[PDB]
């Protein structure tokens, strides 16, 4: 019996009163509430989840929840809390006090009795190793710690050592050069996340940040590392990459990067890594004068299996200098063109390649890029401006390709003259296809075909009869001509193979489902 | 935007 | 086998004509023997046709043509013998021709024009397409003798192995000379004899890598060339400079063009030699389309060309992977008025640098049609440095929306937001606009106060209601076709006092009597104004002609 009351973004100045006593989840986030009285919630005996984030509460008396014995989730993040009065509370599983104005770590000795505490959000401008002692015995899943904008003076390197968490996320101050010495290598952490990192001074480039990262080598438990909001030079960025390369991390994620300067550090050492996956998202770079290949060479020669780069202005990518272990590459949402990986014979192990949202145009050239990719099984080149010139003749696709996504391009029916033999999944929605040629019957392995949102008015009689493997077909959003002596086959086929049709193809003008037309 | 090196 | 028209214009329908019909009707003026099984052509099969001037024998497989067969046509103009098998021509056929204008012999196995001064008595031709990209390898003075004036001269000399001197210096004037040539061996010597005779020169398929320029003894005779086009040509950084030295031999050159060429380099050009430094001359327009550069991602900042940028007024660099026009370079192009960077890789951060303070100071028109722009607001703010910019085409860029307010160059007059994927239009659009195109989008309504808008293109949208006419007083043109418009306010067209053209076709006009009385009546006297013809949703009967009781 889950009852929910959402009064978020209502411009409320007080906790809304007179709410159902059935309420189990109250969400009054994003308002102008400044106080929480016991009388505001004492009747909500079934309250299990309370969200009062993004409000303006400055002080909070924890005894105010004494009548809410079902409470297990409390989110007071993003308020103006400077003080919390300690009193025995319920056994919370989730307590979020992050993004507030606390000077000292808001840890009550009482929190030590919260045996079921999985998530703990905190805030501080000052951090003492001892203030964590009250919850040191607790096996917390994730701890989020936001350091105030004035954090820094009289800093204790061992400040985090007593935390006992599996996952830890440290949010450093914004708009301030990184000059912190707080050791982020914690004994129990497998998943580490660090955010706001800025060191734009080439001289003594990120020595402080690189120093704390260096200390991560001594932590064999570290398995995942995530860096957010980085503002640095090209040299430092590459040093960060190099340093992490030799740690024990398996999964490395970087997002929201601002780069400047000239890249001089090209000598990358790929040896001794444990990295399985590297992803980089949203990168903006200032203009520069060094050859772009300096960047591409570093990434193209990485000895990892999974690599993703999205939301950057990368206009090209080079072929690896030696047979590469790349298995899955996701280069969606960049500025790549038809010549990416051209003249390559080193991506022989690549199984998946995503090139969605780039600047692709000529299909023939894309197919050639594919010729030596002997293990390629899935290829996505959707949301580009791809067209095929039949005058180029047969395409050179690898025979291993099984799933091909070419939706949202400008392909015509000539596309059926340029398709991999063993193709199983072919997505062609949102193109300029005006007909389905006879060549389609050669696709013996075709299981899923999507030709929705094109310009098909009809199909040849019996066109689908030789597609014995077919299981799914999309034909909707096409201007189907339902005049009887022409729509007969399709209407009948669509009726007998009802389970296969995804969506509902409809008649142009009439609007009636093709499946329902009957001819004499 | 490579800068001529000389 | 023909289906002649009511004017004597015979069409060669069923393509299987073994030969030319037996004595065709002389009242024929035109024919059509395009792609038909032919091999023999004599005078006794088209004899009674002196009134025939339009002869088209495109791709037939003609092996031999009996002489004296073009006199039976007497005054023949459009003479076509394209892509056949006439491997041995003869001035005999170019003897009966009295009033000829178009002679095309491209695609035939012949490898010469014979040492018997071909093309003579046809002293009326203006267009002559001679050659084949297979075996034509010789051009002597014994060719192009019976012609001193012609508009277009196309010579497919792909495998040209030898060129007899002055074989082209005969013709005095050629408005457009098209030359096909793979190697550049005989390029300088063919140039010396045409430089003072041609106006628009075009070189095709030539490999200009290693092309070296040597001061040719052509004399101080001024060149007649004003436009020099290079199509499907291969060039390197060094040879490009050599080509420049050649261009400096055409002081009157005004327009330079490169279509589908390949630059095997990174733009490390030299702007000077040991003797003559490259002069900008009077070149005012540079057009580059689909320039293939293998290492485009390694291209230089072009600072080695700063001394050739001060005077050019129009530049087009289309579909060539342009991701940046360096700020310093943009500042040097002080006369540039028109810049087209369509179908490239431009994004906001780099457009900002390209359009830095003082960049393209004189620019009035900027075209960034198919690039990678995403934010209208940021795109607009970036252009504020171009104080005299008045025309912006950013169509085919995926902006999905626009904020309530935006900043645009003060004198904005034309804005193209076609195929932009926008759902609505706001105050972001600048008030100074004279021409606005928001066609091919997802617009439902249009209510913008544009006091001096003369043209509104909003076809291919989903407009239920007509665009607010009370806010478009000066509206002269209004394309509102293909929009899902059913009704329309009464007297609404009385607002547009200067309307001249209007598109209304392809809209579900509900022609019920208690509604369309106004519209259906407005389209009457206002007939010249209507473009195409609006129809009724329940009948293909036009709305312009239907009055109500
Ligand atoms: C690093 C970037 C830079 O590329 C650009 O800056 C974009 C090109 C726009 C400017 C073209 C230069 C204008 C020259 C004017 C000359 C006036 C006439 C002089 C007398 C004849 O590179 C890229 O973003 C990737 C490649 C983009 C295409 C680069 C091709 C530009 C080549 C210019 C050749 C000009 C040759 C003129 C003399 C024949
Ligand atoms: C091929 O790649 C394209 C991506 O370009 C995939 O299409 C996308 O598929 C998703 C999931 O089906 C679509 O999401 C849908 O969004 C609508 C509206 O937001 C929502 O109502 C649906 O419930 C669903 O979430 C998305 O619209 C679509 N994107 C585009 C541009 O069409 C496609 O699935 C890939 N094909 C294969 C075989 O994987
Ligand atoms: C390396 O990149 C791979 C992407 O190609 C990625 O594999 C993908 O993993 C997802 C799981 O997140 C699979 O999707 C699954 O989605 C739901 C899970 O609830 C279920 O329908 C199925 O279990 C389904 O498999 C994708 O299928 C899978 N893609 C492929 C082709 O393998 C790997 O996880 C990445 N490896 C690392 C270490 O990051
Ligand atoms: C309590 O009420 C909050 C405000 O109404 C909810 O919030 C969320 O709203 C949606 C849905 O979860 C999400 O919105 C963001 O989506 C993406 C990711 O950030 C962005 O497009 C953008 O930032 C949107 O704001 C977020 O999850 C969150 N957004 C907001 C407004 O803060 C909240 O989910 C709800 N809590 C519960 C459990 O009911
Ligand atoms: C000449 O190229 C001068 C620089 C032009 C601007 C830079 C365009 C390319 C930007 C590359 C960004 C790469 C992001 C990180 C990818 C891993
Ligand atoms: C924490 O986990 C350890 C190891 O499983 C266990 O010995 C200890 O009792 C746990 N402490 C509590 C009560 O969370
Ligand atoms: C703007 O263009 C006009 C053309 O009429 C020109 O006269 C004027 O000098 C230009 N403005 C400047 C100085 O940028
Ligand atoms: C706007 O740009 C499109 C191409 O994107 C073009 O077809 C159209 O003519 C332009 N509009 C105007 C009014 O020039
Ligand atoms: C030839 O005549 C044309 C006529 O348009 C003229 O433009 C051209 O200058 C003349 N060339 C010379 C100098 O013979």
């Amino acid at each position: 019996s889950e009852f929910l009351v959402d009064r978020s973004k209502n411009g409320l100045i007080h906790v809304p009163k007179d709410l159902s006593q059935k309420t189990t989840i109250l969400n009054i986030s994003q308002n102008y509430i400044s106080e929480l009285w016991t009388s505001d919630i004492l009747s909500l005996s079934k309250l299990r989840i309370l969200i009062i984030s993004h409000n303006r509460i400055q002080y909070l008396d924890i005894s105010v929840f004494k009548f809410n014995q079902e409470l297990e989730y409390l989110d007071l993040s993003h308020n103006k809390l400077v003080k919390i009065s300690c009193h025995p509370t319920v056994n919370l599983k989730h307590l979020d006090l992050s993004f507030n104005a606390f000077d000292a770590l808001p840890i009550c000795k009482e929190f030590g009795n919260m045996s079921q505490l999985k998530f703990l959000g905190l805030s501080t401008t000052h951090l003492e190793k001892s203030s964590v002692l009250p919850i040191a015995h607790l096996n917390i899943s994730k701890v989020l710690l936001v350091l105030g904008e004035t954090y820094g003076e009289k800093e204790d390197p061992e400040g985090l050592q007593d935390f006992n968490t599996e996952s830890l996320h440290i949010v450093f101050p914004t708009n301030k050069e990184f000059h912190f010495i707080l050791d982020v290598s914690v004994k129990t952490v497998a998943n580490l996340e660090l955010s706001n990192i800025k060191c734009v001074l080439e001289d003594n480039k990120c020595s402080y940040f690189l120093s704390i990262l260096a200390k991560l080598q001594t932590n064999p438990k570290l398995s995942n590392l995530t860096l957010n909001n980085i503002e640095t030079t090209w040299n430092s960025f590459i040093r960060i990459l190099q340093l992490v390369w030799h740690t024990t991390v398996w999964y490395f994620s970087i997002s929201n990067v601002k780069l400047q300067g000239q890249l001089d550090f090209r000598d990358f050492d790929y040896s001794g890594t444990s990295l399985k996956a590297l992803s980089i998202h949203q990168v903006v770079s200032d203009v520069f004068g060094f050859p772009q290949s300096y960047i591409y060479e570093i990434f193209s020669n990485m000895n990892i299996k999974n690599f993703t780069v999205s939301g950057t202005r990368m206009v090209h990518m080079l072929c690896p200098s030696k047979i590469s272990p790349f298995l899955h590459l996701d280069f969606s949402n960049n500025l790549l063109t038809d010549t990416v990986f051209e003249n390559c014979g080193h991506l022989t192990e690549l199984e998946t390649l995503i090139l969605q949202m780039n600047q692709l145009k000529e299909l023939s050239k894309i197919a050639e890029m594919t010729t030596q990719m002997k293990s390629l099984q899935q290829l996505d080149i959707s949301q580009n401006s791809v067209s095929y010139d039949e005058k180029k003749g047969d395409c050179s696709w690898t025979k291993s390709l099984l799933s091909l996504n070419m939706s949202s391009n400008i392909l015509t029916d000539t596309i059926f003259r340029c398709l991999p033999p063993r193709i199983k999944v072919l997505d062609l929605h949102s193109n300029k296809i005006k007909s389905i040629p006879k060549q389609v019957v050669k696709l013996e392995a075709l299981q899923e075909l999507n030709v929705a949102s094109n310009q098909l008015k009809s199909v040849p009689d019996g066109i689908f009869d030789r597609l014995t493997s077919l299981q799914k077909i999309w034909l909707h959003t096409n201007p189907w001509d339902c005049s009887c002596p022409r729509i007969d086959y399709l209407s009948r086929w669509l009726n007998k193979n009802s389970q296969k049709e995804q969506g509902s193809a409809k008649c142009s003008g009439s609007g009636k489902p093709v499946r329902s037309i009957i001819c004499p | 935007x490579s800068k001529k090196k000389k | 086998s023909l289906s002649c028209d009511r004017n004597g214009i015979c069409k060669g329908s069923s393509g299987s004509l073994n030969s030319i019909p037996s004595g065709l009707t002389e009242a024929v003026k035109s024919l059509d023997l395009s792609n038909n099984r032919i091999t023999y052509i004599s005078n006794s099969d088209l004899q009674r046709c002196v009134n025939l001037q339009a002869l088209v024998l495109t791709s037939n497989g003609i092996n031999t043509i009996e002489e004296d067969s073009f006199s039976s046509l007497g005054s023949l103009e459009h003479l076509d013998l394209s892509y056949n098998y006439l491997s041995n021509l003869s001035s005999s056929w170019f003897k009966p021709l009295s009033s000829l204008t178009f002679l095309n012999l491209l695609g035939n196995p012949y490898k010469t024009l014979g040492e018997t001064s071909l093309f003579s008595h046809l002293t009326k031709l203006q267009i002559l397409r001679v050659g084949n990209m297979d075996t034509f390898t010789k051009i002597q003075r014994k060719d192009f003798a019976g012609l001193t004036f012609l508009e277009e001269l196309e010579i497919d000399a792909s495998d040209l192995q030898s060129y007899e001197p002055k074989s082209l210096k005969s013709i005095q004037n050629v408005s457009h000379l098209i030359l096909h040539m793979k190697q550049h061996i005989l390029l300088l010597e063919i140039f010396v004899d045409v430089t003072s005779s041609v106006e628009c020169l075009e070189l095709r398929d030539t490999d200009l890598d290693t092309f070296h320029f040597s001061e040719l003894s052509t004399g101080e005779t001024n060149s007649l060339i004003k436009k020099f086009t290079f199509r499907n040509v291969k060039i390197t950084d060094e040879s490009l400079f050599q080509v420049m030295k050649l261009l400096n031999q055409i002081s009157g050159l005004l327009e330079l063009e490169f279509d589908d060429c390949t630059l095997n380099g990174v733009g490390n050009f030299r702007a000077s030699d040991n003797d003559r430094v490259i002069d900008p001359g009077k070149v005012e327009t540079l057009t580059i389309r689909r320039l293939h550069i293998p290492r485009f991602y390694l291209f230089y900042d072009l600072s080695t060309l700063y001394s050739l940028t001060e005077r050019v007024k129009r530049i087009t660099v289309e579909n060539s992977k342009v991701f940046l026009v360096p700020c310093l370079l943009s500042q040097h192009l002080k006369s540039l008025e028109y810049l087209d960077l369509s179908e490239n890789l431009m994004v906001e951060e780099y457009l900002k640098n390209s359009a830095c303070e003082d960049a393209w100071p004189s620019l009035q028109t900027l075209i960034l049609r198919q690039n990678h722009l995403a934010s209208l607001e940021k795109t607009g703010e970036t252009l504020l440095t171009l104080k005299n910019l008045t025309n912006i085409d950013i169509s085919k860029n995926s902006f999905h929306s626009m904020p309530e307010t935006c900043q645009w160059p003060e004198k904005m007059k034309y804005l193209n937001l076609s195929s932009t994927r926008i759902h609505s239009v706001t105050g972001c659009i600048p008030k100074t606009l004279e021409i606005l195109d928001v066609s091919n989008n997802n617009l439902n309504l249009f209510s913008l106060n544009l006091p001096q808008l003369k043209e509104l293109y909003i076809s291919r949208n989903k407009l239920m209601t007509l665009p607010d006419a009370s806010l478009l007083p000066m509206l002269l043109v209004l394309k509102i076709s293909r929009n899902q418009l059913k009704s329309v306010p009464d007297g609404i067209f009385d607002r547009l006092t200067s309307l001249q053209k209007i598109w209304l076709h392809t809209n579900p006009w509900d022609c019920s009597c208690p509604r369309i009385d106004y519209l259906s009546r407005w389209l009457n006297k206002n007939s010249q104004k209507e473009q195409g013809s609006a129809k009724c949703s329940g009948s293909g009967k036009p709305v312009r002609s239907i009055i109500c009781p």
